[PDB]
DNA sequence: ACCGCTGCAAGGAATAGGATACTTGCGGGCTATATGGCGGCGAATACCC
DNA sequence: GGGTATTCGCCGCGTACCTCTCCTAGCCCGCAAGTATCCTATTCCTTGCAGCGGT
RNA sequence: GGAGAGGUA
């Protein structure tokens, strides 16, 4: 899901891209008891086959000189081990769950307990998943107003 | 690299596994924690939450 | 080429030699020509109309470009040197066309004075008043006097009132380009428009092609400036040349024929076509010189002007300079090298004194003798035996 | 992947010579030079132009400054194209009917043979002999000029670092003249100075580098800043676009239309051939020729005659034209990639262009504006903002205090650093000049040519840590090159065991390098290297070599000695540990003796 | 009977790499802004007349 | 202007103890680019002698 | 020394 969102990535001239075919994880180096003892994560190698094409320049938008293809490694996952903990530097973690506001719009109302009146004021959040939360409220004086984040 | 190893290292929902029973391991990763990121704290909560 | 000549010719004669310093900036551009030079440019066109000789340069391009109407270089333009023959109520009916007012104590631009035999100007274009003093139908002094206290700070041989550009910038000449606008191009609502810019009165970059809708008159071919006795003198050729330019230039008015901002005129009336061109060029005799031998006809003559041998030099052959060691010893006429700069003249002084070869340097190519070694300091660039009179230009080209 | 990194090396410390020539440069008088006003006047009326005032200012200050006593290190720096070399050509004519070996040294060949035409245009009229040295020069010229140096046929020389090959023994300096002096680092521009400390020294740039900016700053060197351009040179439109061929194309077409010339920066030697073509099918109609460092050293004597006498109109280049060739007929500039470029280069790069009345336009082809990493791109606006005539003097004070000057005893001129004061400066510099003004005592330099060659790649000096005081660092360096006794090398070896303790690597390897040194001088030894695969010694015309146990030698290990020369012997040992190295010499040297005669 | 002529040995000159410097920039290796508190109180505007 | 009303922004928000893990960019060193120098090496002009043919 | 988490009364 990530490499879909994320890649291909263009270039800003727009002469080649990058693209992705798949990803696949490593053998740990060590297992669950050795990286317990030594001291270091418990994880694993993520090889990912990127694909590097080439245009051709003087030939218009859309053609190819060439395209490449390797297998190379970015980054150490930690992998959860065979109970749910994960070995991070043989202290084991866990994760816990978080609850947390599930994105979506949301309306609501402080109680009369504003504007020394008793009078209600509803507002609207449109919460995002990722990105910038947008408000909506009335106003005392019946006037609908927003605020961004 | 940086950004799996800050999370699953030091981060504020990674916590230390309580593993003083069978139990308290396995009731610690059911736990439903409301903190974190993207949710409230423990001094700014009200009666109603 | 043209710069080539320039100095070519400067090194092979005498005479005034100037050119047209033409736009820098390209068919339809986007820029300034650098207005100094425009200043330059009219100076020129100026003296087009009277000079009795002179030696201009001009290539395929200028011809091209299409020229201001005239009538504004008669009218507001005051360069006046001191051989203008030329009387005192002349300039006083002129300066009335032009507009301006008689005061005997000139403070204010569009003033002049003309008492007895004094001529005074206050101009529209600058803060300063002149005295002129007018003698016999002609000039005599350019007086920078005084504003009030009517003394001279310099005694000028020739005034330059040039007008900072091409077009007059007045406002009944704006009031023109936006009726030539509404005529030909369109206005939309747009404070970068130039339309709406001339509105306001301010110059864009490339404001010299939207030149005619200044004038409301077609843009002269520069040869009716000509003088009746010029002589056409074709260099390269034409009948590619010509067409070439049409081609670069159409080929940029369609590639530029998008952009309601900057619409741009018809090449026709901001230039000449090929054709119409060639129908000028019958108008004045012509010389056309080509390295190549034309058969027989009249009006022709093919004229000995062969290349030189193989004269190169070489550090592989024991003696370096073998070729002009032995072509000088069969060599009869007088032998001129015309070395460019006045140093490399003892680059070549030291160098054919090693074969005890003195070339002595002289002015003139008429000085040459029957026998006898001599140079230039010019700008030739390849050498040549003129057969005709066992001449010969053996130039720096002609030993590497 | 390739990389191999984190290496070490000190091989040599610095601010101990930098001290010693500035501290016999401040002892010896310099040269209180004849003015001649007729004769030089007459040199005045062969100049085809008439100069700014302000290049008049910076002519009276050169001239009545180097009719002096004192020590003249002035600063000519003005901006580009503002008539700066004449000024140079007046202090070195004025210099030169006093007869005094004017030196000018420029970063390139390109500069070299352009100055060759111009100061030899310029001397058309006088006795005087001029000069240049280069790899374009022949070996076999190179051998006799080198020879009429030390007569002193020659009385001005240009060239390259090939003049400071340090076998170059003039007659008689008066002068040194350094061009666009913003190279070299210091040891070459300091090598001159070494052998004649009380010589001129005129110093022409157009960017300085910040360390001579802040010392000129300082006082310790004069200062004549040029405005004033001095003719029809407008301002060289720099446009900063992202790289597109249509803009390059009708630049091109601009400039081939106007008739002019044009510089195609490249700057990277492998694919500029490549680009050559790439760029003749956008532009067919140009004339195109390749231009860098790395032809057969003929070719681009052709390809600069033929763009001097416009036989092509674009030249793709390297930087080699970063130097400031001036050809006025060309106005444009092409910089395909101005990413990786400093502020002065750039401003250098804007300086070729112009040079004339004609407009000239400057073409930056960047990459993509978000994709200019943050140092481009404010370098960008910064030479986008100020395009002014005139302005190069506010850019070099700009990238002064940005970068930093370097320490000012020292290398690495740009770089903060943590410098040592300016008025500690002054103290150390009048320390060591009453110090060795004192006993007179001869220099480093001196007693580097009576001083045989006793290089043995060996990190060999007086460390920092050892001694802070680089001053009595400079006293002890000069007691021990005058020891003459081994004995004097234990009183000077149990003398830093007193001052300072235990005697660290470097220091007594230096120790044993004069012990060497000194059976070497008393046997007649001239010349010891050595190195990894052996090393080389030359022996006198009077050597205290046996010849017959020197063939037996040869013949007892011939895997190990070679005969090469007349005194050139090769030995052939796999020489990896230093100790054991200085004690192969030393025992050898001792069993030399064994046989001296 | 040898003179004249070309082919290869020789021999050097050059030129072609390989190292040694000097300048800029960059990258790595260490190593020297997030959105979920609330009430109180008081100063500082908003508006209205 | 003056008087009241709304509004913004700062002030606070329990004590004591125990356990655990985790706290970074920069800078300068050496690569890239360039420029110049110094070599061996091997290639390449170049010429002399050796020998082979011709009247 | 500072954050982060969990715990006891
Ligand atoms: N007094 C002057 N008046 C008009 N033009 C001048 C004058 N002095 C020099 N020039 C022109 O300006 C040009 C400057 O070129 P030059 O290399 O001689 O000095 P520079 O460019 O300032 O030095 P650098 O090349 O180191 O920048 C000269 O080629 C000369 O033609
Ligand atoms: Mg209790």
């Amino acid at each position: 899901a990530a490499f879909r969102s994320v890649f291909p990535i263009q270039s800003y001239s727009g002469n080649s891209e990058l693209q992705y075919v798949s990803y696949r994880l490593g053998e740990p180096v060590f297992d669950v008891q050795e990286c317990q003892i030594r001291g270091v994560t418990y994880s694993a190698p993520l090889r990912v086959k990127l694909r590097l094409v080439i245009y051709e320049r003087e030939a218009p938008e859309g053609t190819v000189k060439d395209i490449k293809e390797q297998e190379v490694y970015m980054g150490e996952i930690p992998l959860m081990t065979d109970n749910g903990t994960f070995v991070i530097n043989g202290t084991e973690r866990v994760i816990v769950s978080q609850l947390h506001r599930s994105p979506g719009v949301f309306f609501d109302s402080d109680k009369g307990k504003t504007h020394s009146s008793g009078k209600v004021l509803y507002n609207a959040r449109i919460i995002p998943y990722r990105g910038s939360w947008l408000d909506f409220e009335f106003d005392p004086k019946d006037n609908l107003f927003v605020r961004i984040d | 690299s940086a950004a799996v190893k800050e999370f699953f290292g030091s981060s504020q929902l990674s916590q230390f596994m309580d593993q003083n029973n069978p139990l308290s391991e396995i009731t610690h990763k059911r736990r439903i924690s409301a903190l974190g990121p993207g949710g409230l704290t423990r001094e700014r909560a009200g009666f109603e939450v | 080429n043209a710069l080539r000549l320039h100095d070519e010719i400067s090194q092979f004669t005498d005479q005034m030699v100037m050119n047209l310093a033409d736009w820098e900036t390209l068919p339809y551009d986007s820029f300034s020509p650098h207005q100094d030079i425009i200043s330059s440019r009219l100076s020129t066109l100026y003296q087009l109309p009277t000079m009795q000789r002179g030696v201009l340069i001009v290539p395929v391009n200028t011809l091209m470009q299409r020229v201001c109407p005239h009538s504004f270089l008669h009218g507001h333009a005051l360069v006046m040197k001191k051989g203008q023959r030329l009387s005192r109520d002349a300039l006083r009916t002129q300066l009335d066309s032009a507009g301006y007012r008689h005061v005997d104590q000139v403070m204010e631009h569009g003033e002049y004075a003309t008492r007895g035999a004094l001529l005074d100007l206050f101009p529209m274009g600058s803060e300063l008043p002149y005295r002129l003093d007018f003698f016999d139908d002609e000039i005599d002094s350019l007086r920078v006097f005084d504003v009030d206290s009517q003394r001279t700070l310099e005694e000028v041989e020739a005034i330059n009132l040039l007008p900072a550009h091409e077009f007059p910038t007045d406002k009944a000449a704006i009031e023109l380009f936006r009726s030539q606008w509404r005529d030909t191009f369109e206005v939309k609502r747009d404070p970068e428009h130039i339309y709406q810019q001339v509105s306001k009165g301010t110059l864009p970059a490339g404001i010299e092609y939207w030149q005619p809708l200044f004038f409301s008159e077609p843009l002269p071919p520069l040869f009716s400036y000509f003088p009746a006795n010029t002589l056409l003198v074709n260099t390269g050729d034409l009948e590619t040349s010509a067409e070439r330019f049409q081609a670069d230039t159409l080929a940029r008015f369609e590639n530029r024929g998008v952009d309601p901002m900057r619409p741009l005129l018809p090449p026709q009336s901001l230039w000449l076509r090929v054709d119409e061109l060639f129908s000028e060029l019958k108008n004045w005799p012509r010389v056309q010189l080509k390295t190549e031998h034309l058969p027989t006809k009249a009006a022709n003559a093919n004229l000995g002007f062969q290349k030189l041998p193989d004269l190169a030099v070489q550090a592989q052959q024991k003696a370096p300079l073998d070729a002009l060691r032995k072509f000088l010893e069969t060599f009869d006429g007088p032998v001129v090298f015309s070395v460019e700069s006045e140093g490399r003249r003892e680059a070549l002084g030291e160098l054919l004194a090693r074969i005890k070869i003195a070339p002595q340097r002289i002015m003139r190519l008429d000085e040459a003798s029957d026998r006898g070694r001599y140079l230039m300091i010019g700008a030739a660039e390849h050498g040549f035996v003129d057969t005709v009179r066992n001449l010969a230009l053996i130039c720096e080209s002609d030993l590497l | 992947s390739r990389a191999r990194q984190k290496a070490a090396e000190k091989v040599r410390d610095v601010a101990a010579e930098l001290l010693d020539i500035y501290a016999q440069r401040a002892a010896k008088e310099g040269f209180a030079f004849k003015h001649d006003r007729e004769q030089y006047q007459l040199f005045c009326d062969s100049f085809p132009f008439e100069t700014t005032p302000d290049q008049a200012q910076a002519i009276n200050a050169v001239l009545s400054d180097m009719c002096q006593p004192l020590a003249m290190d002035r600063l000519v720096c003005g901006d580009v194209g503002f008539g700066k070399t004449e000024v140079a050509m007046r202090a070195a004519f004025l210099a030169v009917d006093n007869h005094k070996q004017v030196a000018v040294l420029v970063p390139t060949t390109l500069l070299a043979q352009q100055h060759y035409d111009n100061f030899r245009d310029r001397f058309a009229n006088w006795p005087v002999r001029i000069e240049m040295i280069s790899r374009f020069r022949s070996a076999k010229e190179q051998t006799q000029i080198l020879a009429e140096v030390a007569e002193g046929k020659i009385d001005i020389l240009i060239g390259t670092h090939k003049l400071l090959q340090s076998d170059v023994k003039f007659k008689d300096l008066g002068l040194l003249i350094v061009d666009e002096e913003h190279r070299f680092g210091v040891r070459h521009k300091e090598r001159i100075k070494a052998m004649r400390a009380n010589v001129d020294i005129l110093t022409l740039t157009a960017t300085p580098i910040p360390r001579t900016l802040n010392m000129a700053m300082s006082g310790m060197r004069d200062l004549s800043i040029i405005a004033t351009p001095p003719a029809r040179r407008l301002a060289v439109k720099t446009f900063v676009r992202e790289y597109d061929s249509m803009v390059v194309r009708e630049a091109i077409l601009r400039e081939i239309l106007r008739g002019g010339q044009v510089y195609y920066l490249y700057n990277d030697v492998e694919n500029i051939q490549k680009a050559a073509e790439r760029l003749a099918e956008l532009v067919p109609e140009a004339r195109i020729a390749i231009g860098h460092g790395q032809m057969r050293e003929r070719e681009l004597e052709r390809v600069m005659n033929d763009f001097h006498h416009q036989r092509f109109n674009v030249l793709v280049c390297t930087t080699i034209i970063e130097t400031g060739i001036d050809i006025p007929t060309a106005n444009t500039i092409i910089i395909e990639r101005a990413d990786h470029f400093g502020l002065a280069q750039l401003h250098q790069l804007r300086g070729r262009v112009g040079r004339s009345h004609h407009q000239a336009y400057a073409w930056l082809l960047t990459p993509h504006p978000k994709a200019m990493t943050t140092d481009a791109q404010k370098r960008l606006e910064a030479i986008a903002s100020l395009e002014d005539l005139g302005a190069g003097f506010a850019l070099a004070t700009h990238d002064l205090e940005i970068r930093g000057a370097g320490e000012l005893l020292g290398e690495e001129q740009s770089g903060s650093m943590e410098t040592i004061g300016f008025s500690l400066y002054m103290e150390l510099l009048e320390n060591a000049v009453d110090a060795l003004k004192a006993g007179r005592e001869p220099s480093l330099e001196d007693l580097t040519s009576q001083q045989t060659e006793v290089e043995l790649r060996m990190p060999s000096l007086l460390p920092d840590d050892f001694i802070p005081d680089v001053n009595t660092r400079l006293s002890f360096y000069k007691r021990i090159a005058s020891a003459k006794t081994e004995n004097e090398l234990e009183e000077i070896k149990v003398e830093l065991i007193d001052r300072f303790g235990l005697l660290p690597d470097p220091a007594r390897t230096l120790l044993d390098i004069a012990r060497l040194r000194q059976q070497a001088q008393k046997l007649g030894i001239r010349k010891l290297e050595g190195n990894e695969k052996g090393g080389v010694i030359e022996f006198a015309e009077k050597n205290h070599v046996n010849p017959a146990w020197l063939i037996g030698l040869l013949q007892k290990q011939p895997q190990h000695y070679r005969l090469d020369g007349p005194t050139r012997l090769k030995f052939i040992q796999d020489l990896s540990e230093r100790k054991t190295r200085i004690e192969w010499v030393r025992q050898f040297m001792r069993e030399l003796e064994e046989n001296a005669i």
